[PDB]
C-alpha cells in the first residue's frame, strides 16, 4: 500500500459523511454521537431512524439517559437493537 | 361488631388455622415435625429487604361489593389453576384506610359498601391500620413498582427450616426438605389451607402492641411457618419421592432457593408469571411488619 | 371443628352442593367485532417497531 495513496484517499470518504443535527445556543446541550449515526446507517427507513428524520432536535441531550427515554415515549417501543 | 381485648382476634376459637391429615384433624405444630433436612452446599445469605412506597392506588369507583378477602388467598395458595390475575377489582382495600369511611369489612371475607342488616364484621378501628400497609398491595403489577422476585426467597428459607442457630448470624446452608406422606400430599394441603381466614391473622400484625405482640409472634410464628411451606413448594426445582421398603417421603429439590417454574406440574400446586410479581409484593410487604 | 373433606372417605354421600350456572353467563359465542384495514400498504412498518 502507498502510505500516500491511504493518507489521501481516506480523506476522500471522510469528507462526504454528514449526519443530520440542530444548531443549539445553549451552552449545557450535548449531541448524542451513538444512536443518531446509527440511523445514517440504514438510510432512515427505520422508525427510530424515521423519527430523528422530521425532528432532528430529538438528539440535543443535557444530561445522559433522558437521551434515551425520549427515543421510547414517543415510540411506544420497548427496546432498541 | 367483635371487638378484640389485645388478645387479638387468633385468641379465639371462632376461626382457626388446622391442617388436616393423619386421620384425624391436627394444629400445623404437629405437622411441622416431620420436616427433615440436611445439606447441599449453596450459601442462601441473607441480604435487605428496601421499604415499600407509600403510594397508596385508587380503589376505582365500583358499585356492589368485592370479596377482597377471596383473591388474596386466591392467588398466594391458589391450587386450581389461576389465570392472569395482574388486573383485577385488588384495591377496594384503600377505601378503608380513610379516618370516617362508612364501607365496612365483614368476617368471612368481603367488603361491604354499607354496613348491612344481620352481618358481622370486625372493629371500625383496627381495620384502618390494616389496610395503610396493605392496600399498598394493589399496584402490584405496576411497572416501577413491583418487587423483586429473587432475593425474598432467601428470606423464605431461613423461617421455615432455619435453626435459629443459623438465623442469629444470617447465613445458612442450602436445604432439601423431606417428611414423609400419603397420598395427594402437597395438592391436599393447598385445598386445606385456602379455607383458612387469612385477614383474621393479618389484622393482628398491625395493631397489637409490644406486650401482645411479643406474645402473639410466640403463638402464631407456626401458622406463619404453614402457610410459607406450601407458597414454597410452588417454587421448588424438583419433587421427587424417594421410597424406603413400604414408607415414601417427599422429597423437595431447593427450599429457600428461587426458580421461575413448578416442579408440581401435576404434583404440586402452581404458579404463573402474573403471580410471580404478586408473590413477592405480598412477601416483600409482610415481613417488614412480621420481621 | 372443621369439615372433612368427603372425597378421600368410604362410604358414598348422596347429595351436595354443586355449582351451576344461570342464563347470564354464556359461553363460546361471537362478537361482532370491526376491522379498519390500514388503508394504505406503501407506508407500514414492520422494519422495527
Amino acid at each position: 500500500i502507498p502510505a500516500d495513496e491511504l493518507i489521501d484517499n481516506l480523506h476522500s470518504w471522510m469528507r462526504s459523511v454528514h449526519l443530520l443535527h440542530v444548531r443549539s445556543e445553549d451552552n449545557t446541550l450535548r449531541y448524542n454521537w451513538m444512536l443518531g449515526v446509527y440511523a445514517r446507517s440504514t438510510n432512515y427507513t427505520t422508525p427510530v431512524g424515521q423519527l430523528v428524520v422530521n425532528a432532528p432536535a430529538i438528539l440535543n441531550y443535557s444530561n445522559p439517559q433522558d437521551a434515551f427515554n425520549s427515543v421510547f415515549v414517543a415510540l411506544g417501543i420497548d427496546y432498541i437493537d | 361488631m367483635l371487638q378484640q381485648p389485645t388478645g387479638g382476634y387468633t385468641t379465639l376459637e371462632q376461626f382457626a388455622f388446622t391442617i388436616r391429615n393423619d386421620g384425624t384433624n391436627a394444629t400445623p405444630t404437629q405437622f411441622l415435625q416431620l420436616l427433615s433436612y440436611e445439606a447441599t452446599e449453596n450459601e442462601l445469605v441473607k441480604k435487605t429487604i428496601p421499604t415499600p412506597e407509600t403510594h397508596l392506588p385508587s380503589a376505582r369507583n365500583v358499585p356492589g361489593n368485592v370479596y377482597i378477602e377471596d383473591a388474596i388467598t386466591q392467588a398466594l395458595f391458589g391450587i386450581s389453576a389461576q389465570n392472569v390475575n395482574a388486573h383485577g377489582y385488588f384495591s377496594r382495600l384503600s377505601a378503608l384506610a380513610l379516618p370516617n369511611t362508612s364501607a365496612r369489612l365483614g368476617l368471612d371475607g368481603v367488603i361491604y359498601n354499607s354496613e348491612t342488616i344481620n352481618i358481622p364484621f370486625y372493629d371500625p378501628a383496627a381495620v384502618a391500620n390494616f389496610a395503610a400497609t396493605y392496600a399498598k398491595l394493589g399496584n402490584a403489577s405496576t411497572p416501577r413498582y413491583r418487587a423483586d422476585m429473587i432475593d425474598i426467597y432467601a428470606h423464605v428459607g431461613l423461617e421455615l427450616a432455619g435453626t435459629d442457630a443459623e438465623r442469629a448470624a444470617g447465613v445458612m446452608p442450602v436445604k432439601r426438605a423431606k417428611f414423609d406422606s400419603w397420598e395427594g400430599s402437597l395438592i391436599s394441603l393447598s385445598r386445606d389451607v385456602v379455607n383458612w381466614k387469612i385477614l383474621a391473622f393479618l389484622i393482628d400484625l398491625c395493631s397489637l402492641e409490644g406486650e401482645a405482640l411479643r406474645a402473639f409472634k410466640t403463638r402464631n410464628r407456626d401458622v406463619f411457618r404453614m402457610m410459607l411451606f406450601i407458597m414454597s413448594t410452588a417454587v421448588a426445582a424438583n419433587v421427587v419421592n424417594r421410597k424406603v421398603t413400604k414408607r415414601v417421603d417427599r422429597v423437595l429439590e431447593y427450599i429457600g432457593v428461587n426458580s421461575m417454574r413448578t416442579a408440581g406440574r401435576t404434583a404440586t400446586i402452581t404458579y404463573d408469571l402474573s403471580r410471580h410479581e404478586f408473590a413477592a409484593k405480598f412477601l416483600q410487604l409482610t415481613f417488614t411488619r412480621w420481621n | 371443628q372443621v369439615g372433612i373433606p368427603k372425597l378421600e372417605v368410604d362410604h358414598i354421600s348422596f347429595s351436595n352442593v354443586v355449582s351451576m350456572m344461570t342464563a347470564n353467563i354464556r359461553t363460546g359465542d361471537d362478537m361482532a367485532v370491526e376491522r379498519v384495514n390500514p388503508d394504505d400498504v406503501r407506508a407500514i412498518n414492520i422494519r422495527n417497531a
